[PDB]
């Protein structure tokens, strides 16, 4: 039986470090006209609008480049208690997956 | 001596400004709740608001 300890230090997530400006692949799992919404395997998913080249291709499940900069959007306001989540991720594209 | 026979272009000119400006204030309330100059209309903004309120409790 593994220990939970060790599972944190040889997970990926640990080993990316800081999220700023990490190279990470993601997936799309839903499509709507112009938003693209990505799993990059964090805790929620990020959302992208599809680029004009070579946009008939973005389908279900495809699989893209991402440029990570907040793994969670999430600000703290004057009068807040608790910080207001955002439920999202931050991304850009920088093109798809070349298998 | 206040007679339009030689007045002609200036008259015609005030006609079509009190037309000129007719039109602008005829349109101006209308058009402008929703083109938002690029910012959300208020009403689109407290729905926004509402859906991430603020918390000065707990």
């Amino acid at each position: 039986v593994e220990s939970f300890a060790s599972m944190l230090r040889h997970s990926p997530l640990t080993q990316m470090g800081p999220a700023k400006n990490k190279l990470v692949i993601g997936q799309i799992f839903h499509i709507v006209e112009d938003d693209l919404y990505i799993d990059f395997g964090g805790k929620f998913h990020c959302v992208c609008k599809r680029p004009e080249v070579d946009g008939e291709k973005y389908q279900k499940g495809t699989r893209v480049r991402l440029r990570l900069l907040d793994l969670e959007l999430t600000s703290r306001f004057l009068g807040a208690t608790t910080d207001t989540t955002i439920l999202e991720a931050d991304a850009v594209l920088l093109g798809l997956q070349e298998s | 001596e206040f007679r339009d026979e030689a007045c002609r272009k200036e008259i015609q000119d005030f006609f079509d400004c009190a037309s000129r400006a007719e039109a602008a204030r005829k349109m101006r309330s209308i058009q402008e709740n929703l083109g938002e100059l690029g910012s959300l209309p208020p009403k689109k903004l407290n729905k926004l608001l509402h859906r991430f309120p603020n918390k000065p409790h707990v």
